[PDB]
């Protein structure tokens, strides 16, 4: 049956492409982020819990355990 | 919903359908522009009862004021046509 | 696992019964695990044993601080605002260690809870005990301080803790 | 600047905390002293006044 | 601290030698980079403070304020942008150093060391507002609006400033460092009672505390968009900010003389969210909603305990960015409907959806839906208070139902219904307000995530 | 274009400028107060063999 | 609804005004066919009783009893019709409904879609242009003077023209848009 009809509503092309550029944006920086994060996590992070030796002064930035928080 | 897309011919054969289903009046004398007081003779209370036996058969109701001026059966079809957006 | 001591954290023994089939239907839990474990457990183990070695590739070490002894507000001159600035960061300190005490405490005692199972009641005796020690102790040395606490509110309200005690003790003495 | 914040040092001094209180924990168990003490600061360093009354 | 002052005093030279169409976009860009700079003052210590200098110094309760407050700028810049199109190049100028200028001063103010400096910037963020409301705002009540807004705040901040002066006279200083590491308890007397009043009063009256409110509601309402914005989400705050700072002193006063103030609260929240049931204008609904809102700060602060202080600094986070994002909603309403009535334009889900997606997040919000942090502070404050009398629980579960009732009363007003028939001018929602929402809403559910952050100093 | 761009896009540079400005006004700052360097009771410490002073 | 409505009812028009309310409670009470074309004819036999019957006052005594006895029996959950205005599905397509201006506003990608549709529009909006400066005189010289008295329109009387105030009219949305 070719009683198709046209349907009256508002137009979404402007909240269309608003939520397309966030999402880009968004996007753009996030993702090196995150790649960032895995590659930092699985290649050199987690340092693990030691007795300072004796006669060894550390520095400030070596109490800290996650390589991106040191 | 899966509601057939009544048309004007349709509405026109139901409202007549319930007409001819009335024996106050005869079914041969009554037409589509058979008026309801002069051609045949009926009442107001009549034409109330008629009123809602349309409403009846076709699901919706009809506000008093704009009822109570139709009074031929092919005002009956123009208003369910023009309430239900009837093309052809 | 090593990851930490056994002893501030205790745990019984965990015995646990022996499978004892009573019927000849097999029961579809033990399949479903052994699928379970082929489909799931061994590429998580090989997946981890990857980035163990990664990380063994690569090893270095952080430390706990260790923070020396300082006089406290007991030692003070009125106006020594160095001294008291020393006094109240030790205090302060003092306060966030047995913040953490009793959250060790608390987390026994609802570990035992959990564990128990129906006989919790009978079997959580020991931590309830010892919650309800470390909570009098903690509720005599903090309790009411206000949001303005200090160290020098913490010595005067235990100095009227302990002016009262001595007066109750002379009193039923000299009974 | 989320993932700044988010991987902001421990200058709070949480997990230190939580290391002192495991092993303060564990040497008051090993040697019996009742965990947490009522008193703040040691009686032998605060001197009282006598009432006399 | 200078890393972040001399960046937004640089601001100026940059506005007012810029090029007459790259005014917004220089301002937004470096407003921007301004507040990411001042992102680095959240790395806070357990201990004292971040004491830079002998005049400025950070605190976890600084700390947010700060942030809040150089976030705000770009938000104003970009609301402000659309009705100031047909305004000279100067005027222009004028109006974006106006709102630097604001800047400068709140950020010196929470920072500030010193009660006397303190007072002094406290007192400096009046004039700008002052020209701002007065100026760029649009009804013909702007004008009385302004002498409110001003005569209320002096009326109240006077006697302080002699209080101020009195004390350094006695103690010898007003550093707040020496003053909370050598305070001294207030012995009940009627000198020590007007000391207090003096001390209490001027932040009280711009919380505002209930019964000294009426001038909010005219401010609020004949400010422009980002005069608003800056005077729900930033300077409604200074009087908690001042109030938290100066209770050191206070004690054991405060134990009996928080009575009235405490009632005026807990009743008042009631009245005032019973008042946004019946009001006929957006902007003075939302205006009121703030007036409760910080009726519960007030008595959160002067409950004084560790939860009632957490729940404060929590709940001034959230309602500062809730009440910002409804007013830039209402506005973008008034802009295509220039009415300013809440029944003029109705069943707006239809014409703008996004839009009205928008409107549901605010609002919820708005109502404290868990876990946001407006609930967060919200149960925090609830749970002193009952800590404090078992009884105020009623009065507290009270408000929480009226809010949700008006909250959504202005969401199914507006967006829900049958379209108004003869309003054919409602264009699709620009990319600017879009974004303006965006980036008022996207903050708060981040910061759900690491609430510790907005707890104050003691967490 | 260099020399023609530079009249109009100047202004860029009087933020960043200005921080770095705040950076190093904070550091002088600083130096004022180290009268109690290396002196406190809780982080008194001796000098390394090529440390002149704790932190700057 | 479409009907312009009068300054008053009639006695005439009040009579049959409660004749299909009582009818249509009385069949809310009598759920079977049977019973209600039972009842309704006793309603009727009822009714027409006092047909005949000339005098105003006593006339108008009767339909007020009338009122009082169906007040006191009216069913207090009588039978609606789902779109009336106390059904079930009253304005339930309400929020589908969208006005045609905001056609007005689709960007030019989207009305590069239905190419058709959009040319009709614009030959329907030159036939309003021209049909309301026709209009806006037509109704200046066939109103009484000191304005309106009934608000009623009347149709086009020449061969061109259109009837007055028509657009919104004609241009409903739908009964069922979407
Ligand atoms: C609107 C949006 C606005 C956004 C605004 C900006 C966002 C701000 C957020 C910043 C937050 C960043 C952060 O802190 O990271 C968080 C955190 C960082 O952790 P970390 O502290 O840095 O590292 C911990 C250890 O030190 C180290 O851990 P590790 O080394 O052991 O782990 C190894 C490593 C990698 O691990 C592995 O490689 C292996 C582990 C899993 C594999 C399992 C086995 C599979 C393989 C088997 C099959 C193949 C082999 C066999 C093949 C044969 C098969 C038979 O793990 C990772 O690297 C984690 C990756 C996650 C990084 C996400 C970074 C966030 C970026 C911020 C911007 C976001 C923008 C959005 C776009 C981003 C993209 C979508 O990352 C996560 O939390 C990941 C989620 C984990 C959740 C697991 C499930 C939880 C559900 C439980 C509840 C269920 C009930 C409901
Ligand atoms: C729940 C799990 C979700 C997991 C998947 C990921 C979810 C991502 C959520 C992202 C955050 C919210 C974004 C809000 C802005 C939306 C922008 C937009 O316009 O999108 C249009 C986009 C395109 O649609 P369109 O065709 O343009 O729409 C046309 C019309 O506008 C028509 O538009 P519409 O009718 O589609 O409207 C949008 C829709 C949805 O939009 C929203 O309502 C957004 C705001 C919802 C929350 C409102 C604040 C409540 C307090 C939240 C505090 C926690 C925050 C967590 C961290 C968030 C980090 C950003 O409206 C609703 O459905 C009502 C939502 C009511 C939610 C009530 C429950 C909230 C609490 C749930 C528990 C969460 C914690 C659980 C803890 C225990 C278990 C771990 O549609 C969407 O993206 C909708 C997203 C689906 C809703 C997500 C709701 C769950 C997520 C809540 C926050 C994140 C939770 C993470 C943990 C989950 C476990
Ligand atoms: C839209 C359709 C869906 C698409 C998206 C699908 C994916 C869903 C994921 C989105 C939310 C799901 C929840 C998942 C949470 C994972 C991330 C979380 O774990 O990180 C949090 C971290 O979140 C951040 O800390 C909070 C965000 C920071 C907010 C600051 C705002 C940015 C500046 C804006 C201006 C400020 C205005 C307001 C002033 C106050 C908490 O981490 P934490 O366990 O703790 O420690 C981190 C790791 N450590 C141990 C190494 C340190
Ligand atoms: C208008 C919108 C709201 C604005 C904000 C309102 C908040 C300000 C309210 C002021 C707080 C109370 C002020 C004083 C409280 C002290 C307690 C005292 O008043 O109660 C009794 C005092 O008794 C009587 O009150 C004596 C004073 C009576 C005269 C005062 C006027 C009373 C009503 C005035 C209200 C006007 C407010 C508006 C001014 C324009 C206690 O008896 P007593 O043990 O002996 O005195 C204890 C105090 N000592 C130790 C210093 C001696
Ligand atoms: C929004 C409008 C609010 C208006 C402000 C309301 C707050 C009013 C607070 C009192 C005003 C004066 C404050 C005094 C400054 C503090 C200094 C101080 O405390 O010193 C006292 C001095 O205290 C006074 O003298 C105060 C006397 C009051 C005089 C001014 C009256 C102002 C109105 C008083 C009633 C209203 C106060 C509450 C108003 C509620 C809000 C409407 C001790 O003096 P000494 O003699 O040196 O020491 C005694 C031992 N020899
Ligand atoms: O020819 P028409 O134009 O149709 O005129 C019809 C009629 C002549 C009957 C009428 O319009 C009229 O004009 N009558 C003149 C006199 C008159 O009608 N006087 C009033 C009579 S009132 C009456 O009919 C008694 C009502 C009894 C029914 C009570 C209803 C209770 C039901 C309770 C709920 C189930």
């Amino acid at each position: 049956h070719g009683k198709r009809l046209f349907i009256i509503k508002p137009s979404g092309f402007y909240d269309r492409r608003f939520l397309k550029l966030m999402r880009f944006y968004i996007l753009l920086t996030g993702i090196p982020v995150a790649i960032g994060i895995t590659l930092v996590n699985v290649f050199i992070g987690e340092a693990e819990l030691a007795d300072i030796p004796e006669g060894y002064v550390p520095e400030h930035w070596e109490y800290f355990k996650h390589p991106i928080s040191r | 919903s899966d509601a057939p897309p009544l048309t004007l011919e349709a509405i026109k054969d139901r409202v007549l359908y319930v007409l001819k289903l009335y024996d106050k009046i005869d079914p041969e004398k009554l037409s589509v522009n058979s008026h309801f007081m002069k051609d045949l003779g009926l009442d107001s209370l009549d034409q109330v009862e008629i009123i809602m036996a349309m409403e009846d058969e076709f699901g919706f109701e009809i506000p008093d004021i704009d009822a109570e001026k139709l009074m031929c059966p092919q005002e009956i079809v123009d208003y369910i046509a023009d309430k239900k957006d009837v093309y052809e | 696992p090593d990851s930490w001591d056994k002893d501030v954290y205790p745990e019984p023994p965990r015995r646990t019964p022996a499978p004892a089939p009573q019927t000849s239907l097999p029961n579809p839990v033990t399949y479903l695990t052994k699928i379970f474990d082929l489909l799931v457990d061994r590429p998580v183990t090989l997946a981890r044993e990857f980035i163990e070695q990664q990380h063994a590739k690569n090893r270095y070490y952080y430390y706990h601080r260790e923070f020396r002894r300082v006089p406290d507000i007991t030692e003070c001159e009125e106006k020594d605002i160095l001294c008291m600035f020393e006094a109240e960061m030790q205090w302060r300190r003092d306060y966030k260690v047995d913040q953490e005490i009793v959250n060790i405490i608390q987390e026994r005692l609802k570990a035992c809870q959990q564990r128990e199972g129906e006989s919790y009641r009978q079997n959580c005796a020991k931590e309830l005990e010892q919650f309800t020690q470390v909570s009098k102790a903690f509720q005599d040395r903090y309790s009411d301080l206000g949001a303005h606490y200090s160290a020098r509110k913490c010595l005067a309200k235990q100095k009227q803790r302990m002016l009262a005690e001595r007066k109750a003790a002379k009193e039923a003495a000299a009974a | 600047g989320s993932t700044f914040v988010a991987y902001l040092p421990d200058y709070r001094m949480q997990e230190w905390a939580r290391r002192e209180a495991e092993r303060l924990v564990k040497y008051r168990e090993a040697n019996g002293l009742p965990l947490m003490e009522s008193n703040c600061f040691d009686p032998n360093k605060i001197q009282l006044p006598e009432d006399e009354d | 601290m200078l890393k972040i002052i001399i960046p937004t005093t640089m601001l100026l030279p940059m506005t007012w030698m810029s090029k007459h169409n790259m005014i917004w976009i220089n301002a937004t860009v470096h407003s921007l980079l301004i507040s990411l700079i001042s992102l680095s003052l959240l790395n806070q210590l357990g201990e004292n403070s971040l004491n830079f200098s002998l005049t400025f110094f950070s605190d976890s309760l600084s700390a947010p304020l700060l942030v809040l407050t150089t976030w705000l700028l770009p938000l104003m810049l970009m609301a402000s942008q659309s009705h100031l199109s047909k305004e000279t190049t100067t005027r222009k100028k004028l109006y974006i150093t106006m709102l630097i200028l604001l800047q400068l001063f709140l950020i010196m103010t929470f920072t500030a060391t010193e009660l006397i400096l303190f007072y002094i910037l406290f007192e400096a963020t009046l004039v700008p507002t002052l020209i701002i409301i007065t100026r760029w705002g649009n009804q013909t009540e702007r004008l009385n609006a302004g002498l409110y807004f001003l005569f209320y705040t002096l009326a109240g901040s006077l006697p302080l400033l002699v209080a101020l002066v009195y004390i350094q006279n006695t103690t010898g200083s007003l550093n707040f460092l020496i003053i909370h590491y050598w305070s001294h308890p207030l012995s009940n007397s009627w000198s020590n009672i007007f000391m207090w009043l003096a001390c209490i009063m001027a932040f009280m009256v711009k919380m505002p505390l209930y019964g000294l409110h009426l001038w909010l509601p005219k401010a609020h309402v004949e400010a422009p968009i980002a005069g608003s914005m800056v005077l729900a989400a930033v300077l409604l705050k200074l009087g908690g900010y001042g109030m938290m700072r100066i209770t050191t002193i206070l004690n054991p006063l405060t134990n009996y003389m928080a009575y009235p103030f405490l009632m005026l609260s807990m009743w008042g929240m009631i009245m005032t969210s019973s008042i946004c049931l019946r009001q006929t204008d957006l902007k003075s609904l939302i205006a009121y909603s703030s007036v409760s809102h910080m009726a519960l700060v007030i008595v959160a602060i002067m409950i004084q305990t560790p939860w009632s202080f957490m729940g404060a600094t929590a709940l001034m986070i959230a309602h500062g960015l809730t009440s910002s994002m409804l007013f830039c909603l209402a506005n973008t309403n008034y802009e295509r409907v220039h009415s300013r009535t809440m029944i003029l334009a109705r069943g707006l889900q239809t014409l703008l959806p996004l839009m009205a997606t928008w409107w549901l997040v605010a609002s919820l919000t708005n109502l404290a839906l868990p876990p946001s942090i407006n609930l967060i502070g919200e149960l925090f404050i609830i749970t002193a208070s009952f800590s404090w009398s078992n009884i105020t629980i009623i009065l507290m579960g009270m408000n929480m139902m009226i809010t949700a009732l008006y909250s959504l009363y202005m969401l199914i007003t507006t967006q829900r219904g049958k379209y108004t028939h003869h309003i054919n001018n409602i264009k699709p929602s620009f990319t600017r307000e879009n974004a303006l929402m965006a980036l008022h809403i996207l903050p708060l559910l981040l910061l759900t995530l690491n609430p510790k952050m907005i707890l104050g100093p003691l967490y | 274009n260099v020399l023609q761009i530079v009249r109009d896009h100047w202004v860029h540079i009087l933020v960043p400028v200005g921080f770095v400005f705040g950076c190093y006004l904070d550091r002088r700052s600083d130096e004022k107060l180290t009268a109690f360097r290396n002196k406190s009771l809780l982080f008194k410490r001796e000098l390394r063999p090529n440390e002149e002073v704790t932190w700057k | 609804a479409f009907s312009a409505p009068a300054a008053y009812l009639t006695h005439q028009q009040k009579v049959l005004r409660l004749y299909k309310r009582a009818l249509r409670h009385l069949e809310s009470w009598c759920v079977h066919r049977d019973k209600y074309r039972y009842f309704a004819c006793l309603m009727r036999a009822r009714f027409d009783e006092h047909k005949n019957e000339k005098d105003m006052v006593k006339a108008t005594q009767l339909l007020r009893q009338a009122e009082e006895e169906f007040w006191y029996g009216q069913h207090p959950q009588p039978y609606i019709f789902p779109e009336s205005p106390g059904g079930t599905s009253y304005e339930r397509y309400e929020c589908y409904k969208v006005p045609e201006w905001c056609l007005d506003d689709w960007h030019p990608s989207e009305k590069a879609m239905y190419p058709d549709y959009f040319a009709k529009r614009e030959q329907w909006k030159r036939l309003r242009r021209e049909s309301w400066e026709r209009e806006v005189k037509q109704l200046q010289e066939e109103t009484p003077p000191g304005g309106p008295r009934t608000e009623a329109l009347p149709p086009a009387r020449k061969e061109g023209d259109l009837p007055p105030l028509w657009w919104h009219i004609v241009t409903r949305p739908r009964e069922r848009p979407m």
